[PDB]
């Protein structure tokens, strides 16, 4: 699901 | 003042990009990074405006808030009366390829073989095949399926990198950019062609573009399609002419992503830029061809006809399709 990998 | 900063991945793309900058009167300039993720970081920081991405990276970029601007559109059949820039993209075929002579090798006997991937995180080279394998084996230990592999972007000392060869001086082994001999669609296919690997995860077009004289590169100039077979999911092996009925999936076209507030400008620029250096661009092949790079696929895939406007102002999820997005989400639950 969501959340930017950086 | 609408100057567009492009992100080149690796010294070879940087090279091509600088020529493009030069030819563009610097309406397009170049920022460079060692990996596609680095490039995505640069764009998030605004040290770069855009870059062309494989669906798998579109997913990374999309979660970070970047949006699709234009998509790669290659030669088509139907819809062809319409302008390439207005045509719906039709996606590409992700396939599993092996040597015909490697008889008795099927989808169902890939365990402990040698594999060649375009790179970790990419659609045809990784997300689709690994997603399928993880699911079918009911296990997340995908770094233990094949005995050895070359999957650029993985731990250089791991077996997922054992087959990668690094640059012509043997440095940079397994980097996820074109310095790695077996990187991308072409590198992976080559990894199979030289028998380093038993199977290559690329797309349908790659097999055709580097066989039967379609590529004069030394490792490919002498390859014949008949010597290769596609592995269908039902366990059968078919000639590379049957990809339509023997593929792992249909993948969304690679596409350009940028920040939102730069998306309109980046779009305007690229529409103009390809008019100049695109397919029938007014200055290709004369001065510079934006979609050519001696088959190395630098910046854009070599078989790209044009970058096409997207219908529906699609979010990255709408572009990639709920199904693919879910497949990725699911595979990523593994590491
Ligand atoms: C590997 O397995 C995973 C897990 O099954 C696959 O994800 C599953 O994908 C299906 C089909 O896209 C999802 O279902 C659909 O459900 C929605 C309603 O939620 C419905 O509108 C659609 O019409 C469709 O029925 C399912 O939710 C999803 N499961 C999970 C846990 O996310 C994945 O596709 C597989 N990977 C590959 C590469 O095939
Ligand atoms: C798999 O890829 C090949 C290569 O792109 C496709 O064949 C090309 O088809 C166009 C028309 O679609 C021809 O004009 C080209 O000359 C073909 N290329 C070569 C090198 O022959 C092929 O159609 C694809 N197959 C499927 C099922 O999509
Ligand atoms: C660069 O941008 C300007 C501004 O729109 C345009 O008039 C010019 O034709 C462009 N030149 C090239 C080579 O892109
Ligand atoms: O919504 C869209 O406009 C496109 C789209 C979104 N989600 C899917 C799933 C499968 C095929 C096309 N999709
Ligand atoms: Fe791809
Ligand atoms: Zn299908
Ligand atoms: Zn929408």
């Amino acid at each position: 699901l969501e959340a930017c990998a950086f | 003042y609408t100057r567009v900063v492009w992100c080149a991945v690796g010294p070879e793309e940087q090279k091509k990009c600088q020529q493009w900058s030069q030819q563009s009167g610097q309406n397009v300039t170049c920022a460079t990074a060692s990996t596609t993720d680095d490039c995505i970081v640069l764009v998030l920081k605004g040290e770069a405006d855009a870059l062309n991405l494989d669906g798998g990276y579109i997913y990374t970029a999309g979660k970070c808030g970047l949006v699709p601007v234009l998509a790669e559109n290659r030669k088509s059949s139907k819809h062809s009366s319409l302008d390439c820039v207005l045509r719906p993209t039709e996606g590409y075929l992700a396939v599993a390829v092996v040597k015909k002579a490697n008889e008795g090798l099927t989808w169902n006997s890939l365990k402990d073989k040698k594999s060649c991937h375009t790179a970790v995180d990419r659609t045809a080279g990784w997300n689709i095949p690994m997603g399928l394998i993880v699911n079918q084996t009911g296990s997340c230990a995908f770094d233990e399926f094949f005995s050895q592999s070359c999957a650029p972007g993985a731990d250089p000392k791991s077996r997922l990198c054992a087959l990668c060869a690094g640059d012509d001086q043997g440095l940079d082994k397994c980097v996820p950019n074109s310095k790695e001999k077996y990187y991308g669609y072409t590198g992976a296919f080559r990894c199979l062609a030289e028998d380093v690997g038993d199977v290559a995860f690329v797309k349908n077009d790659t097999v055709w573009e580097n066989t039967n004289g379609e590529s004069t590169a030394d490792w490919a100039k002498n390859l014949k399609r008949e010597d290769f077979r596609l592995l269908c999911l039902d366990g059968t092996r078919k000639p590379v002419t049957e990809a339509q009925s023997c593929h792992l999936a249909v993948a969304p076209n690679h596409a350009v992503v940028s920040r939102s507030d730069r998306a309109a400008h980046v779009e305007q620029v690229l529409l103009h830029q390809q008019a100049l250096f695109g397919k029938n661009g007014k200055n290709c092949p004369d001065k510079f061809c934006l979609f050519k790079s001696e088959t190395k696929n630098l910046l854009f895939n070599d078989n790209t006809e044009c970058l096409a406007k997207l219908g529906g102002r699609p979010t990255y999820e709408e572009y990639l399709g709920t199904e693919y997005v879910t497949a990725i989400a699911n595979l990523k639950k593994c590491s």
